């Protein structure tokens, strides 16, 4: 049962993080060398 | 000692929850993914653990302070669980494209898989109702979360909470069976449950406590194998997740949860009053793997239909207690893996399609023929071809229960045998010979399922050519409970 | 005539496991 | 042994699979399945032996003839 | 004739022994024939491992009259 | 700028995320020139000197689909007029020898002819081969198994199908070809060698 | 046997590691192979004893611990020639594939795809239950060969109920194979002879595996697989087809229905009298509707078929040896008209039937190697198919000839067709619309004609060679059924 | 020892020199994929002054006397041989891939007449200007071949695939086409609108192929790209 | 070929030893996209002959079974792609740009047969000749095209854009300048001296252009 509080505060986290920390605020992850600057759109 | 298997991939999980947790939460990195990295390390904590559970054989059984209290270990936990450790090493190969090609930052459901594969390691070896409680509800919540894990797509999130309601309400059926036979008994331990229910007789003996618990065990695990009368949502259980959560919680909860019944329902309750509902459940899941597999379109739900009936082949090896019948349903579980790992890895292996049904299955004749020759080798495999391995299962299991003398049983396994030959060689021939539908073309597979396709299926072609030693070990596995 | 660290501890590490792993097959 | 055989077409059959030809050092890492084959042998002995000694405590058991 | 045709049949001979192999596997099949029929019969062996530890840790709690006296 | 460049030329140029990713066993002949988005699929064969350009759309060659020796395929900007205009030469279609190709979207099991021109929109069809030098004006669409060819696009005949079933084989047989001489190029070069050896002439 | 036992196997698996796009490599070597397990089969026909119940050259290999359901592998008698015979068979589909290019139709697959000895495993396998897989094994190696270079007359299908009911039928006797296995622990055919059934279950079992069987064999009610499986096969998906695949339901019977259940064969020898005979005659009125000469072909060997099985009932040597020996010509007479046919489609490249003609000036030596084996198909006396053909006549030896009486519809309209088939195609000065184009025969292709007119003009002369040879193992078999 | 471990690097060169005592079974890979192509300049005795933002494709070996104006590009594998008679391109002369911009020595009467290509003319994909003068701000046809002296006016688009015979200077506007050299059309304003439009629109698409001319640091620094 | 494959296999690991077997150290060389057009004369079980005095560009390729002769030249970006059967290219002649000279593989369907280039062909650019057995002293035009079995026979002056059909086997002399191959007129005397002058021209201005060198300050400045 420790292991399965252990899964549940897993859980928690992979499920409702919501994308609201590092599971995307990472960055947008937009760079400038693999752009075009739509000259050519 | 004796929990060497345990202890290393409980703190070989958290070694990786931490490695992973602290990167993908660093600035320093980028914030990188850290999967296929704290994975790679997951499925080597599974490799070491199997290296640990492999070499360690007489030293399984090493103390007593587990043996009256907490789990015991013997030939048959060992042989089940260097099994469900390599099937978990398959599962988690498989998956390695599943990392990096599909946006999956989230490593957890590496040790997520982990810490399900140490509650399977505590599901074989559990010898007391509470011990097989507590481990197949660690595996059963991993997987209700790794399951619910694609938030993007609300198809894989109904999917995993039908997934953990049925899988809630089953283990609510097995915790009030053991209920029923422990308050009916005062005695939890397999050990002490296997003293009490030796001559019980229930339909000679009036005892509804203990049959009304056993009644509820077997339906509440009936539920987890998602057998024909309670399946109930495994289609869309299969078929709505996603494909690599799929190939695991459809091969290893199999594995473990049949283990599970081996120790309970012929050790813990020997009788032939239970294995009446068995045998009709392996009846019944026949005729609705045939049938159904006849019925679908979704290869995913194809695969899920298929699953269900193999697992009714399988429980036929347990509708009677011979000892040819035990190993008849353990040759059943590792040709039923192995194919399954295979079929599963195939599925895989076709990231490119959506949730697309045979036809866009198809073409695969011309693009990646090899492929299509290998994917026609399981599906034959499935269907029992006689120079195939899957036909040595069925085959096996088929005598068994002749010398059983459930005359009945195989008739209705030949015919449901027979309908699922007929479906799967017409699907080959469809798929081979005509119908070519759209060609969706595909990006090549890893080396990771490349090797488990294609040892996997050289298992299945050259199995008849070396049965003694999957033979020798469920024998010996048969004989241990 | 020179190189990183965290990688040369790596090649070691790659020399000990083949070098470990024959005498392993060695005995 | 036989497992020689087998490692290469297990290797092949890989590359067949990924679509990249037949060709590389891992055909000569399939030895290992030569050793591999050799192990799942001698494993198929030590098998056959255990389950002899578990069938003669079995024919202890049941009984034994009374 | 050809130099050797005489020599050149004794590429089997009789060796009749062959049918003490269906002797033989005839007792195998006889003993065989018991594989289905038997099952679990011992409960003295070990998976009576309860006692061993109920007498060896009795004595120190969950005790009902012992420490009393 | 300074000419002579060591590397010689690049085939495989990304440009802004675009990277004309090969799928393998497609023989990439040394000589072409892939640039921007140009996804040419399994078992194709790109061949000698053939040019595959990359603008706001994405060249495609499909299954077994060649692009054969000296054949640019470029893409106009949009043409949104009647539908985009993203070169989609898809399976079997055998581009032949020194043609030339523009926002076509050719369709299945087609043989584009010797120095066969084409130009935007001409959705040659289905199963349809163009004879040599099968110049085609904007939007005429060749219609299925019928053989072409003109400078205007002029059409010709319908092609019995024993020929629609050869097709098939002649896509086969240059992907035969194109397999044998994949199997003369490695993985990585030995022109790295070549060139370490001339900076340590410096 | 030890050694030169596993020669397909061996160079079909080390031939897969040379994929090798210029042919002539892998086409010369596969044939170098196959033609060296036939002398191997050959020589092992040389080494036979004909004075022996036992089996010639037994071999084994643990493959299930108890009850050692193992590889049991013997060739006494029948199955000494019926290898022979694939083996025999087995180059000629190796030879009729030297085409130049042969590239769609990837040579090294069909090589491998045939070059599975799988046949010659069941002809050798002894022991019931693992001689269960191999005729349903083979299946799949004759599916591959009968669609992927087979040639497409419809969607590549076969009748879905009839497949159904024709691997229900496998598959039912498989469920027989096991309750003799589990009866008494009898794992191999030797201990499956000694033993001894309740004469009440003996029935069912014989039924049991008789359903998978008289599928295997053309019996009336289920034998439209045939025709259907043929038109569609390829040139050498055929000669292998009628030349072994057929003789599986036999020599099935022969092994394990006759000597294995005597008191069941006894009683039900009527019942497959009567099975046969009508079959024959419906096989032999049928090519009145059949214009389509493949079908014409298999039809006659179905014919042919339920003859070896009107004779193989018998307690007579001369019975069961006219029932192989039958077997035997068929092999050779029904193959070498599916390569008859294959030549004529190829040579035509049509498959309707009446554009056939003006045979005699396009290829003439093809009219005459065609009589040479249509007067077999109709047993000329004096051809192999005579010899054995008769016996399975006088197979009313003890009997009171009242089913020789219905072969006489049987094999009467049977010699009558095959006259009128033979005319049809040769017949007349029909000029086709081919274009000039004769093609006369090769040399090679008279070479794969000369080992089956050899053999059946050599049987039809002297058939000593095999009914010596047989005599000692289907005499034991008949006293076992006494 | 680490990069002592060049003995594998020493191990290589033996297995790889096996290749000699392994192209014994006929006489095989004589390529040994060198290093030296005389190309992008391939100066014959005249020097090609193209600028410092004329971008030529490395695989285009602009032989001899040439000039190419700021903002023209000089597509992929378009040979030009200014050997024999001179050649110039002006500024945004989009000279396309598979072009043979080589001119002459002599056809059948003098015609030197060297090719001078003005500014903004789009030239399509292989196009074959043997020996033609070019006006300014046409649009020639992917495909074209044009041959000696063949003075193609403005705005005046060559057909695709269209051949142009010897002294058939095409009029202004006059769309030319067919493998004789006859006229098409007049086809609209409209047409000369998205000729400028194409031109400036490849001229800026051509400095936007600067990852041609990228460093080895910088492909690989590219290389990237899974990341992201 | 057997042993071509195994050389092909011993060459792989040689080359994946030192790639990181020993580039492991800190180097990334290997990995540099260097181009590999630079196999002029690719090669199979059959190999491509060249002379001395054959001056091949460096822009083109030259695979399969090839026999350049003596004066024969291949210049910038031509293909003399000839797998199937040789191009036996006779002597003096001169392809002069991005021509193509074909034998290449199609599934047999007008049985493709050897390009035998005649002698002082002055064959000009993008020609597309395809299984051609064109004679000596002939001109081929720019941008032109060619079919299979051809036979350009002596003097044929096949003009610019041309496409030549099947197997035609053009007079002596004829000048064939249309899509739908057609003779238009006797070929006159002073196109002759042209092209038997056009011939040297070439031979000269291609043992001229003289590659054979290094550019190292370039090497230097593409380097950083
Ligand atoms: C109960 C049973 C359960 C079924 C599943 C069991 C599998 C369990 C665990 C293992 C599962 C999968 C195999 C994983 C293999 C593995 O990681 O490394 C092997 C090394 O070696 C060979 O590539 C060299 C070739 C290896 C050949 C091995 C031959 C074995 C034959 C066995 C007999 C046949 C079967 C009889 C039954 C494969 O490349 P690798 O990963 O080193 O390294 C790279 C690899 O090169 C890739 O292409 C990618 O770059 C990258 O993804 C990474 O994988
Ligand atoms: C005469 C002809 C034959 C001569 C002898 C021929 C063959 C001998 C056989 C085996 C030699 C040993 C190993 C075989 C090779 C294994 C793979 C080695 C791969 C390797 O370099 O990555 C090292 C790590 O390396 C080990 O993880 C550890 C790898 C340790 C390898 C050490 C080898 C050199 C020391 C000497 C051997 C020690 C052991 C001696 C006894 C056993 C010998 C086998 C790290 O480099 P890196 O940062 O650039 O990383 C690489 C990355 O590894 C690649 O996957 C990527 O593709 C690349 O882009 C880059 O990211
Ligand atoms: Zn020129």
């Amino acid at each position: 049962p420790s292991l399965i509080l252990l899964v549940a505060m897993i859980g928690a986290i992979v499920l409702t993080m919501h994308r609201t920390t590092k599971v995307k605020r990472q960055d947008v992850f937009r760079r400038n060398a693999i752009d075009f600057r739509r000259t050519i759109m | 000692l004796a929990v060497f298997p345990e202890i290393f991939i409980i703190n070989a999980t958290f070694i990786l929850l931490i490695h992973g947790v602290v990167f993908s939460t660093s600035k320093k990195y980028d914030y990188p993914p850290l999967a296929s990295n704290v994975g790679w390390l997951g499925l080597l904590s599974v490799l070491i653990t199997l290296l640990l559970l492999a070499a360690g054989a007489p030293l399984l059984t090493i103390a007593h302070l587990f043996w009256n209290n907490l789990f015991r270990r013997d030939n048959f936990t060992y042989f089940c669980q260097i099994f469900l450790l390599l099937s978990t090493a398959g599962t988690i190969s498989m998956c390695f494209d599943f990392f990096d090609q599909e946006r999956f930052d989230a490593f957890e459901f590496i040790v997520l898989i982990l810490l399900s594969t140490c509650g399977m390691l505590f599901m074989i070896s559990a010898y007391d109702l509470i011990a097989m409680y507590l481990a197949i509800e660690l595996q059963s919540l991993c997987f209700y979360v790794i399951a619910a894990s694609k938030r993007k797509s609300e198809f894989s999130t109904e999917a995993g909470l039908k997934y953990l309601i049925l899988g809630a309400f089953s283990s609510g059926i097995l915790l009030f069976g053991c209920s029923m036979i422990y308050g009916s008994t005062g005695a939890t331990h397999f050990d002490q449950l296997a003293k009490i229910l030796t001559g019980y007789e229930i339909t000679g003996a009036r005892s509804s406590g203990i049959f009304m618990g056993i009644l509820f065990i077997a339906v509440g695990f009936l539920f987890k194998i998602t057998a024909v009368p309670f399946h109930m949502w495994a289609p869309d259980i299969y078929e709505g997740s996603p494909t690599p959560v799929t190939a695991f919680l459809s091969i290893a909860p199999k594995i473990s949860i049949f283990a599970n019944i081996l120790r309970v329902f012929i050790y813990g309750s020997y009788g032939a009053t239970l294995q009446q509902i068995f045998f009709f459940c392996s009846i019944a899941s026949m005729i609705l793997g045939a049938l159904a597999a006849m019925a679908q379109t979704k290869v995913k739900r194809l695969l899920a239909y298929s699953s269900i009936g193999h697992v009714g082949y399988i429980c036929i090896g347990f509708s009677c207690g011979t000892i040819e019948g035990i190993q008849s349903l353990l040759i059943g579980i590792f040709i039923y893996a192995l194919m399954t790992m295979d079929a599963f890895a195939i599925v895989l292996a076709l990231r490119q399609t959506r949730v697309k049904y045979i036809a866009d299955l198809g073409a695969l004749a011309k693009t990646n023929p090899i492929l299509a020759i290998t994917f026609s080798i399981t599906m034959f495999s499935y269907a029992g071809i006689p120079p195939l391995a899957g036909f040595c299962s069925k085959f096996y299991l088929f005598f068994a229960a002749l010398g059983c003398g459930a005359y009945f049983l195989a008739l209705v396994g030949v015919v449901t045998s027979v309908i699922g030959c007929f479906y799967y060689i017409r699907l080959v021939k469809r798929m081979f010979f005509d119908t070519p539908r759209t060609w969706i073309l595909y990006e090549p597979m890893d080396r990771n399922k490349s090797l488990l396709l294609a040892m996997t299926s050289f298992f299945i072609t050259l199995f008849l050519l070396y049965p003694s030693p999957l033979f020798s070990v469920t024998h010996q596995m048969a004989l241990s409970l | 005539v020179s190189e990183d660290k965290n990688r040369n501890y790596a090649v070691v590490a790659g020399v000990v496991a083949i070098v470990g792993s024959i005498g392993w097959y060695l005995k | 042994m036989v497992g020689a055989l087998l490692g290469l077409g297990t290797q092949m059959y890989s590359n067949a699979l990924r679509k990249l030809p037949y060709m590389r050092h891992p055909w000569e890492h399939v030895v290992g399945m030569g050793l591999g084959a050799v192990f799942a042998n001698q494993l198929v002995k030590w098998d056959v032996k255990l389950k002899e000694d578990l069938d003669v405590m079995l024919a202890k058991a049941r009984a034994a003839n009374e | 004739i050809m130099e050797f045709a005489e020599n050149l049949v004794l590429r089997l001979m009789e060796n009749p022994e062959e049918r003490d192999r269906k002797a033989r596997e005839h007792i195998y099949e006889m003993h065989e024939r018991c594989k289905k029929i038997k099952e679990m019969w011992a409960l003295p062996i070990r998976p009576y491992g309860f006692w061993t530890f109920e007498r060896h840790n009795a004595q120190l709690r969950w005790d009902p009259q012992i420490s009393q006296v | 700028r300074v000419k002579w460049d060591y590397r010689g030329q690049r085939q495989i140029i990304p440009l802004g995320q675009w990277l004309p990713k090969v799928a393998v066993d497609a023989y990439v002949a040394p000589n072409v020139v892939l640039a921007g988005q140009v996804t040419v699929w399994d078992g194709s064969s790109v061949w000698n000197g053939a040019v595959l350009r990359g603008d706001l759309n994405k060249i495609t060659v499909g299954f077994c689909s060649n692009v054969q020796e000296r054949c640019v395929v470029h893409a106009a900007w949009s043409s949104p007029t009647g539908l985009p205009a993203a070169t989609i030469i898809d399976r079997y279609v055998t581009v032949g020898a020194y043609s030339l190709l523009r926002s076509c979207t050719i369709e299945p099991e087609c043989i584009i002819g010797q120095h066969s021109i084409l130009m935007e929109g001409s959705l040659v069809e289905t199963r349809s081969i163009l004879e040599a030098g099968s110049v085609v004006p904007p939007g005429r669409r060749i219609p299925s198994g019928e053989l072409w060819g003109g400078n205007p696009a002029r059409f010709i005949r319908t092609l019995t199908n024993e020929e629609t079933l050869e097709i098939p084989k002649l896509a086969v047989a240059i992907n035969h070809l194109s397999g044998d001489y994949f199997s003369e190029f490695l993985p990585y070069s030995t022109v790295y060698l070549e060139v370490e050896k001339f900076k340590k002439s410096l | 046997l030890s050694g030169l036992i596993l020669c397909p196997v061996l160079g079909s698996i080390i031939l897969l590691f040379i994929p090798n796009s210029r042919i002539r490599l892998i086409r010369l070597i596969g044939l170098c192979a196959s033609l060296i397990t036939f002398l191997y089969s050959l020589v092992l026909w040389i080494q036979f004893d004909s004075s022996t119940a036992k089996f010639q050259f037994v071999e084994s290999l643990r493959w299930l611990p108890y009850e050692n359901i193992n590889f049991y592998l013997g060739i006494d008698g029948i199955s000494l020639f019926f290898v022979i015979l694939t083996t025999f068979l087995i180059p000629i589909c190796i030879l009729v594939g030297w085409s130049g290019m042969r590239s769609y139709g990837k040579e090294y697959i069909i090589a491998f795809l045939i070059c599975e000895f799988l046949m010659i495993a069941v002809f050798c396998m002894l022991d019931l239950l693992l001689f269960y897989v191999f005729p349903e094994s083979v299946l799949i190696p004759m599916f591959i060969i009968i669609g992927v270079w087979g040639s497409r007359q419809r969607k590549i299908k076969a009748a879905y109920q009839f497949f159904l009911y024709t691997l229900l039928g496998s598959l039912f006797m498989l469920l027989a194979i096991l309750l003799i296995l589990f009866q008494t622990g009898t794992t191999d055919l030797q201990i499956l002879l000694t033993t001894e059934f309740s004469e009440r279950r003996q029935i069912f079992l014989w039924i049991a595996f008789f359903a998978s069987f008289a599928v295997k064999v053309p019996m009336v009610p289920v034998h439209i697989w045939l025709p259907e499986a043929h038109v569609e096969a390829p040139t050498a998906g055929s000669v292998i087809l009628a030349g072994i695949l057929l003789k599986f339901g036999t020599y099935g019977f022969l092994r394990f229905s006759i000597p294995m259940f005597p008191e069941a064969t006894l009683c039900f020898t009527p019942f497959i009298y009567t099975l046969s005979a009508i079959a024959i005659i419906y096989t032999s009125l049928t090519t009145l509707r059949q214009i389509d000469l493949k079908k014409i072909i298999a039809y006659s060997s179905v014919a042919h078929m339920n003859l070896v099985t009107i004779g193989m009932f018998s307690p007579n040597i001369q019975g069961i040896g006219g029932s192989i020996l039958l077997m035997l010509s068929h092999g050779l007479v029904s193959s070498a008209l599916f390569l008859c046919v294959g030549v004529l489609y190829d040579r035509h490249k049509t498959r309707l039937v009446r554009y056939y003609g003006g045979l005699v000036s396009t290829m003439p030596n093809f009219s005459t190697i065609f009589f040479s084996f249509t007067l077999a198909n109709m047993s000329l006396p004096g051809t192999s198919s005579f010899i054995g053909e008769f016996l399975i006549l006088v197979g009313a030896f003890q009997r009171n000839s009242l089913v020789a009486t219905l072969a006489a519809l049987g094999m009467i309209l049977g010699a009558a067709y095959s006259l009128w088939l033979y005319n049809r195609v040769v017949s007349g000065n029909l000029k086709p619309d081919f274009l000039h184009k004769f093609s006369d025969l090769n040399g090679r292709e008279v070479f794969i004609f000369i080992p089956f007119l050899v053999g059946l003009v050599w049987m039809g002369v002297y058939p000593k060679v095999f009914l010596d040879c047989m005599h000692t193992s289907v005499s034991n078999l008949v006293q076992h059924g006494k | 020892r680490a990069f002592y471990s060049v003995g594998f690097w020493i191990r290589e060169t033996g297995q790889a020199l096996d290749r000699l005592g392994c192209r014994l079974q006929g006489k095989n890979y004589f390529r040994e994929q060198l290093s030296r192509h005389r190309t992008l300049m391939n100066v014959f005795d005249k020097a090609p002054i193209v600028d410092k933002e004329a971008f030529v494709a490395p695989s285009a070996s602009v032989i001899g006397d040439v000039h190419i104006g700021r903002g023209s590009s000089i597509w992929y594998g378009c040979v030009l041989r200014g050997d024999v008679n001179t050649v110039s391109v002006g500024s945004g002369t989009n000279i396309q891939d598979n072009s043979l911009v080589h001119v002459a020595k002599s056809n059948l009467s003098g015609k030197v007449h060297p090719t001078i290509i003005g500014d903004n003319v789009t030239i399509g994909h292989s196009a074959v200007l043997h020996g033609c003068t070019v006006e300014d701000e046409t649009f020639i046809g992917m495909g074209a071949t044009l041959l000696d002296g063949v003075v193609v006016e403005k705005h005046g688009m060559v057909a695709a695939g269209a051949l142009v015979r010897q002294n058939t200077r095409i009029p202004s506007g006059e769309v030319w086409g067919g493998n004789p050299a006859r006229f098409l059309r007049k086809l609209t304003d409209e047409e000369i609108a998205f000729i400028s439009q194409s031109a400036t629109n490849y001229s800026n698409l051509a400095q936007a192929h600067a990852a041609e001319n990228a460093k080895p640091l910088n492909v690989i620094e590219f290389e990237k790209v899974l990341r992201k």
